[PDB]
């Protein structure tokens, strides 16, 4: 089984700059190496195929290179619809098989996030579970580190975390992660904390509250 | 011009079988390859079966060989893959798509929108709205426990958009399916300025309007 | 232990209308074992379930079509194979046994090797083995040792190319048949 790998997993460009992406096979394509430009809720686009023939259609600023079990996807100058998700894939060997992609995304300036914690609400508690939010709003870029502490003790195995695409209009990320836990376990605790790490701060920031 | 429209996803509980089909337009049917592609939520795509032009010859991915069937019908300009034996892990939206060999392009060259298909014991359910209360500040709304997907959220009926993040949903342990929507505003509008989540599920005709104020 | 693996392990196939035939005698074999190789895309038995043969001859065939054709090697299947090849009998007790072989059989630029005859002068009797290479005459024209109008070499290649699609991909194919004599096992 050809295991293509991509790297790397996601690079940070601004538009008008050059992306480089590399997909790597773990054996000899003997067949046709494919490039793929999928944007959210859309089916894949074909870019290239045969690791350098341009599909019909495709702007010239798309190319690839490449043979053996290395293969480059180059795209000359970035446009705004360009920032997607892309695969390679290869066909000839069976299973056919896909990279698991290369995320670009847009560089801007490093933006801390804002942390808010916020409790249960007395209604859910009424119905025998509390949901503890953490939010980190407007953050770039997308790398960051959220700790949950109970009475000062870390949390882990009850966290769920979701986020958001970066953003149109300030190229920002946001991040969401909900501690659960039964009504039971809620009230023997007191302190609620919600410790963030993030390059644009200095040391962690703590949000926290008290039952 | 080139298409391929699929149908016959939904929901199956585990065990079940599912009828996947696609229809094609605007070019020869029966001088193309085809093949299905699955992907599931928030992950890559994975190739899952190709039938020849013919009918003769199919090939499978290991998973679900076996367990589903390709084929197709020429004259009708149809595929078609039966599923049996689902699971969980067979959740993801799943794609029709041409391998256009015969006219020198060597790729997966036209793909169908792609249809939901999901796998889960879980029954339909109306969420609970619950609110993230404030204390610039930042309020929300939980919608927690529903199913199956999608639930729509908007503030002040769509007037307010400025600073909202609706959260993708996430998949709980108990099958059920929960989210987040949060909105950033200035903190002198807390007591003047009503804030109130829209919150809609079609799947289980639920309606929720919560007003969301300091506690 | 049966010779299994240097039939289907083996490193080069027979073109299908010189298709190679192994005999079969002592040994003993496990067709289960056969079966769990699980690197197989076709496996239909005719007259007999894989796990109830776990005789005094067995013959292994094997050969290379492309995929579209192994369907014709089945009882009672017409077209070029089963007519002009490689010809199964009706009431075929064995089984047929096919894995795709793109990786092998198929070079970049086309692999002409594997070649099938394209003309006939009548079909193939069941487990007929033609080789000849004869100018086939498609006209009232006496062929002699030439071709061209209605002359044509008996012979055409595949064509193997990796990019080819499944149905024009190289399947290796191995058909096992059991004869029972009276004989000893
Ligand atoms: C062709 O070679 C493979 C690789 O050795 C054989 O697969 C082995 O099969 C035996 C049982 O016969 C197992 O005990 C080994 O563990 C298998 N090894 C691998 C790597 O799969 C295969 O059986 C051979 N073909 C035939 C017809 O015997």
């Amino acid at each position: 089984e050809i295991v293509l790998t991509q790297s790397p997993a996601t690079l940070s460009l601004s538009p008008g700059e050059g992306a480089s992406l590399s997909c790597r096979a773990s054996q000899t394509v003997i067949g046709s190496l494919a490039w793929y430009q999928q944007k959210p809720g859309q089916a894949p686009r074909l870019l290239i195929y045969g690791a350098s023939s341009r599909a019909t259609g495709i702007p010239d600023r798309f190319s690839g290179s490449g043979s053996g079990t290395d293969f480059t996807l180059t795209i000359s100058s970035l446009e705004p619809e360009d920032f997607a998700v892309y695969y390679c894939q290869q066909y000839g060997n069976w299973p056919l098989t896909f990279g698991p992609g290369t995320r670009l995304d847009i560089r801007r300036t490093v933006a801390a996030p804002s942390v808010f914690i916020f409790p249960p609400s007395d209604e859910q508690l009424k119905s025998g579970t509390a949901s503890v939010v953490c939010l980190l709003n407007n953050f770039y870029p997308r790398e960051a580190k959220v700790q949950w502490k109970v009475d000062n003790a870390l949390q882990s195995g009850n966290s769920q975390e979701s986020v958001t695409e970066q953003d149109s209009k300030d190229s920002t990320y946001s991040l969401s992660s909900t501690l659960t836990l039964s009504k039971a376990d809620y009230e023997k605790h007191k302190v609620y904390a919600c410790e963030v790490t993030h390059q644009g701060l200095s040391s962690p920031v703590t949000k926290s509250f008290n039952r | 011009d080139v298409q391929l429209v699929e149908s016959g996803g939904g929901l199956v509980k585990p065990g079940g079988s599912l009828r996947l089909s696609c229809v094609a337009s605007g070019f020869t049917f029966s001088n193309s390859e085809m093949h299905w592609v699955r992907q599931a939520p928030g992950k890559g795509l994975e190739w899952v079966s190709v039938i020849s032009e013919s009918g003769e010859t199919t090939h499978y991915a290991d998973s679900v060989k076996g367990r589903f069937t390709i084929s197709r019908d020429n004259a009708n300009n149809l595929l078609l893959l039966q599923m049996n034996s689902l699971r969980a892990d067979d959740t993801a939206v799943y794609y029709c798509t041409r391998y256009n060999w015969n006219n020198r392009v060597y790729a997966l060259d036209s793909w169908g929108q792609g249809v939901v298909v999901t796998v889960s014991s879980a029954s339909t359910k109306g969420p609970s709205v619950f609110p993230l209360a404030p204390s610039t500040a930042a309020l929300g709304c939980l919608v927690k426990d529903y199913f199956p997907e999608p639930v729509t959220v908007s503030w002040n009926s769509g007037a307010l958009t400025s600073g909202v993040h609706t959260f993708p949903a996430v998949l709980q342990s108990s099958g059920l399916y929960s989210l987040s929507s949060v909105v950033t505003v200035p903190s002198s509008s807390l007591g003047t300025q009503t804030y109130i989540c829209n919150v809609n599920h079609k799947p289980s005709n639920t309606k929720v309007d919560k007003k969301v104020e300091p506690k | 232990l049966c010779p299994f693996g240097e039939v289907f392990n083996a490193t080069r196939f027979a073109s299908v209308y010189a298709w190679n035939r192994k005999r079969i005698s002592n040994c003993v074999a496990d067709y289960s074992v056969l079966y769990n190789s699980a690197s197989f895309s076709t496996f239909k038995c005719y007259g007999v379930s894989p796990t109830k043969l776990n005789f005094t001859n067995v013959y292994a065939d094997s050969f290379v079509i492309r995929g579209d054709e192994v369907r014709q090697i089945a009882p009672g299947q017409t077209g070029k194979i089963a007519d002009y090849n490689y010809k199964l009998p009706d009431d075929f007790t064995g089984c047929v046994i096919a894995w795709n072989s793109n990786n092998l059989d198929s070079k970049v630029g086309g692999n002409y090797n594997y070649l099938y005859r394209l003309f006939r002068k009548s079909n193939l009797k069941p487990f007929e083995r033609d080789i000849s290479t004869e100018i086939y005459q498609a006209g009232s024209t006496p062929c002699n040792g030439v071709e061209g109008f209605n002359c044509y070499f008996p012979l055409q290649s595949y064509g193997f190319q990796p990019t080819n699609g499944v149905g024009y991909q190289p399947y290796r194919v191995v058909v096992l048949s059991f004869e029972l004599l009276h004989a000893p096992a």
